DNA sequence: CAGCGGCTCTAGTCTGTCCAGC
DNA sequence: TTTTTTCAGACTAGAGCCGCTG
RNA sequence: GCUG
């Protein structure tokens, strides 16, 4: 709990891209998505709803770590 | 040729959420990226993270309150003082608390030599009500700054992964 | 005008006699050779002067930079006990990986050398993870991703 | 001169305090502020002052840990000292049973008496200082911050904030010269405290290797 | 002219030696993504960029 | 014993391997002038 | 009267000198 | 058998050197 | 050799 608790702008990419290349690999999709055929976007429509089924670990230096949800950290 | 060294030793340090910049090899560069922790890109004062006097005009134009009791003083340090003790602004680092307070403390002398010049508010009753809107802070504006304030230094802090070290050789080269 | 002072601008090397002679005031002379300084005065004078004989010739010419770039490359070539130039001879001494030196000049030498010692290098770093073709651990790297999909540890059968 | 000269065994005195109040030598108030005039009174010329033994210190004792720990300063009067003057000043160590000595060179060491020093004795150990740096107290310069050299329960705090090893906190060196000032050893950690722009302070760490 | 300078390649012939794509536009080339430009994708922080630049769409 | 202070790791490599008696010639992937070379030395053998 | 310690010194030598595009 | 065709640069050995160091 |  000693991390911070915005999201940074790396997790954000990473959560994005590998959320995307589920849906792009057939995942079920949270979001009812409305016309959109591209993956990219789905996944940004997700995160905006905080419905993303990821766990960020964050590994500190010395080798202890922290897991937060995706929708538990702040998104700016 | 200058940039290829620089970016050939730069390269591994990045930061880390402990917030020390490290080598690859685990050794410590840096305790806290520039002492402060703050990122150069998010500054908006010459190397200083907020400049106060700009933000805490955008507040009184961008909700300018009508209609609210306009105190000034005494009142305007007693409400600052309670809201920075207020749970949050702990995580703030102790140094921009003292800051804001410093700011504060000049908008209060400010407002008192603006009243004793023109009429001292009795008790907020004078006749010309214009005077009131002299050196106008209204509580619901010092809510604003002060949040606004939180918010951006939070956001301004560097990134843990920032690959902080690449970053510096490419600004030393340019 | 208010008072008219003499200071003296000597062009020369020994920091510690000019420090000394009667009527300078040492604790006030400084020098513009971090190798004079670091001798006479300490480590942390000489990240003191890397960060101003850099911040002094860029405002020189015009160019603003931000100090916190100055404060990191200062303290990156003063941190392993003395002024590690970021020459060819300055990456040995701070990196502890071949193929990242071995990128950069004396490809020959470092990668003979690395193989009389028999040196197990681990792929850290980006100069050799953009070489073996592994993510580097800086940026997206740091973080690992989980998935909260539907699992527990579940309970077993009686057996 | 004459004028000059004393001025030197004046400002090397008050040098010689000020290193040895800073590495918990203990010296007298009167010694650490003293003025070139009453210097006069107790040594007045190059003659009547004599550096090789009036100078001459044993009056540091580190008061915080053991009266009987005391340290020499000497200051021989030959500019190069060889090993004869080296075995001269070991031997009145020896017999006092002091085990810390400073040597006040003039202009240099000889090699030969440069290589005893290493390896007289580890229980016998001596540090050589040029009088040109003592004409200058570095830890009143404005580019040198205030060094604190940290005690082993602030060490074990230290790794314990951060969870480090030593081997990956910052080096600085033994030859140093604020090292030598302080007369650290390998395994010490000094605490630095750098100023910042504003009125604030950043603290930073480093390892003596 | 534009006519003349406008290159594209998609999946095209490899160089024996290396089996990295072409360096000429008559070859049917291949862009060079060098060191300047892979430092800035480091400076910029992104792993998988650099992977499938360098990798993927290169010589994996 | 000895190894080991000449610095060199032993499950490495060891001091005789450092003078040439047999050299392996190179895949012929790796050489679509190196080939020209090698016929030289062994027409010098 | 003799020796090896560091010096100190000149030259010696190998090592670079932007990205790519045709 | 007979020219040069950049400009430094901080490493690596030698050559001593003189003087104490025995 | 020239363009970038």
């Amino acid at each position: 709990r000693i991390t911070t608790p915005y999201m940074t702008k790396y997790e954000r990419a990473r959560v994005l891209g590998t959320r995307a290349l589920q849906i792009a690999m057939c995942a079920p999709v949270m979001v009812e998505l409305e016309g959109e055929t591209d993956p990219l976007l789905i996944a940004m429509k997700e995160l905006k709803a905080r419905k993303i089924p990821i766990i960020i670990r964050r590994y500190l230096p010395d080798g202890s770590y922290e897991d937060w949800g995706v929708d538990e950290l702040i998104i700016t | 040729y200058m940039q290829r060294r620089l970016v050939k030793s730069l390269e591994d340090l990045c930061s880390q959420y402990d917030l020390t910049v490290r080598s690859s090899t685990g050794d410590i560069i840096q305790f806290i990226y520039g002492g402060d922790g703050l990122d150069p890109a998010a500054m908006e004062g010459k190397d200083e993270p907020l400049e106060f006097k700009r933000v805490l005009d955008n507040i009184k134009a961008v909700f300018p309150c009508p209609s609210e009791p306009a105190l000034s003083k005494n009142e305007l340090i007693l409400t600052t003082e309670s809201i920075m003790k207020k749970s949050e602004f702990l995580c703030c680092q102790d140094s921009f608390l003292q800051e804001i307070k410093k700011f504060i403390k000049g908008v209060s002398e400010k407002i008192k030599k603006t009243r004793d010049k023109y009429g001292i508010n009795d008790n907020g009753t004078t006749e010309p009500r214009v005077l009131y809107q002299l050196d106008r802070i209204t509580p619901t504006q010092v809510e604003k700054f002060l949040e606004t304030c939180r918010d951006k230094y939070m956001r301004a802090q560097m990134e843990p992964g920032s690959a902080v070290g690449a970053l510096c050789a490419q600004s030393i080269g340019e | 005008s208010g008072k008219e002072k003499y200071k003296l601008l000597v062009e020369g090397d020994n920091l510690r006699a000019v420090m000394a002679t009667h009527g300078v005031k040492g604790t006030r002379t400084t020098s513009n050779n971090t190798y004079e300084v670091e001798k006479t005065l300490g480590i942390e004078a000489a990240r003191t002067t890397i960060i101003n004989e850099i911040q002094y010739t860029m405002v020189n010419h015009g160019m603003s930079i931000d100090r916190r770039h100055v404060m990191l490359l200062s303290d990156l070539m003063t941190y392993k006990g003395e002024v590690l130039g970021i020459t060819r001879f300055g990456l040995a001494k701070m990196k502890e990986s071949v193929l990242m030196l071995a990128s950069f000049e004396k490809t020959a030498d470092h990668l003979f050398d690395a193989a009389y010692f028999g040196q197990k290098d681990s792929v850290c770093g980006v100069s050799e993870c953009i070489i073996m073709g592994i993510p580097m651990n800086i940026g997206t790297g740091l973080f690992k991703l989980l998935h909260k999909a539907d699992r527990d540890p579940n309970p077993p059968k009686r057996p | 001169d004459d004028e000059e000269e004393t001025y030197r065994l004046w400002k090397i005195r008050k040098t010689i305090m000020q290193l040895c109040h800073d590495r918990g030598y203990l010296v007298t108030q009167d010694e650490l502020d003293q003025t070139l005039e009453e210097f006069k009174a107790q040594s007045g010329d190059k003659p009547s002052e004599g550096r090789p033994r009036r100078t001459d210190l044993t009056v540091l004792v580190a008061h915080n840990d053991d009266p009987t720990d005391q340290m020499f300063v000497f200051f021989p009067e030959e500019p190069k000292v060889g090993i004869k003057t080296i075995k001269v000043y070991c031997q009145r160590m020896q017999e006092e049973n002091i085990t810390r000595a400073l040597i006040v060179v003039q202009q240099g060491m000889t090699p030969s008496a440069k290589q005893s020093l290493v390896d007289m004795a580890p229980k016998y150990i001596l540090e050589q200082f040029l009088q040109q740096e003592l004409l200058i107290n570095i830890t009143e310069h404005e580019l040198v911050p205030e060094h604190v050299v940290m005690t082993k329960e602030e060490v074990t705090e230290l790794l314990a904030r951060y969870k480090l090893r030593e081997n990956q906190l910052p080096r600085i060196q033994a030859g140093d010269p604020v090292a030598r000032y302080f007369g650290i050893k390998r395994g010490q950690v000094v605490k630095i405290i750098r100023p910042s722009e504003t009125a604030g302070r950043y603290i930073t760490y480093r390892l003596v290797q | 002219m534009v006519l003349d300078k406008m290159h594209a390649r998609a999946r095209g012939p490899r160089a024996v030696l290396t089996r990295q794509p072409t360096e000429g536009r008559s070859r049917d080339g291949g862009l060079r993504l060098g060191e300047m430009e892979r430092d800035c994708l480091i400076g910029y922080g992104a792993s998988m960029l650099l992977l499938e630049r360098l990798m993927i769409s290169s010589d994996a | 014993e000895d190894v080991p202070l000449l610095l060199m790791n032993p499950e490495a490599g060891k001091p005789s391997d450092l003078i040439l008696t047999r050299l392996l010639v190179p895949p012929l992937c790796i050489r679509p002038d190196l080939t020209m070379k090698l016929t030289e030395i062994i027409f010098l053998n």
